[PDB]
């Protein structure tokens, strides 16, 4: 079982150009240990669709090409200012990554909860994400 | 639960 | 008995970090045990002067831990491709109290690591990684 | 080696 996390700030939150459908991309990351694996994080900031057009959306996408079969649990949260966690979300169970494979929640967050400034979810507009992943199988 | 873009 | 574990983490606009020798960057916390939580403190330009042309990096362990403490640490630098770079390693195992912090005065060069040549700042990003094996009790 | 800023 391999255990790895990641912080991700984007900035200007509230200002990103990127439309319904589009991605924002965060810097490509690893899970280390004898795979080197290959991850990153996927960020629809106004959704997919007309379906979700009044949520974020986020995914983990692997990115290298796996010599054996992987699975992985993983877990998407926000940072507050405090750096507290906030507004998890979780797979209840493992899933299966082939390369280019992405999995994560098409509605994690309103758009609408993000922005408004009494949640302190946008500090200086910035927006931190925290990803815990543990890979089960390789 | 948790979802994909792809098959 | 051994726990492995890593921890990324992404600073935007490195070259635009105001700090100065001395001043701290510091990580969220991060974890798996899931009590004991861990975090990274960057000084960006040096820690004194005689590291003052490096940054410096550590561990630091954060939370009260029921049992003595003894773990091994890996630092590096992902590229675009998210591949380790630069990466020192404190190749023995270091007892770690509450408050406690063990790294590199002298990670590396910062005239390595602010020269776009080496590709070490994508897009003005600096992405630390850090693998951590904790044994406790 | 790896250093310290505490004792």
């Amino acid at each position: 079982v391999v255990k790895f996390s990641y912080m991700w700030t984007i900035n200007n939150f509230s200002f990103c150009r990127e439309e319904m459908g589009e991605v924002i991309k965060s810097s490509t990351f690893s899970s280390g240990a004898n795979d080197k694996l290959k991850w990153c994080l996927r960020v629809n900031p106004k959704g997919l669709d007309e379906e979700s057009k009044d949520y974020l959306s986020l995914y983990l996408l692997l990115v290298s090409c796996p010599k054996s079969e992987v699975r992985a649990k993983f877990k998407f949260s926000i940072l507050n200012a405090k750096g507290e966690e906030t507004k998890a979300m979780e797979s209840q169970r493992a899933y299966r990554f082939v390369q280019g494979k992405d999995w994560g929640f098409k509605k994690f967050i309103r758009r609408n909860f993000l922005l408004d400034e009494a949640n302190g979810l946008l500090p200086d507009d910035k927006l931190t994400l925290f990803c815990e992943v543990s890979v089960v199988q390789d | 639960k948790a979802d994909t873009t792809t098959p």
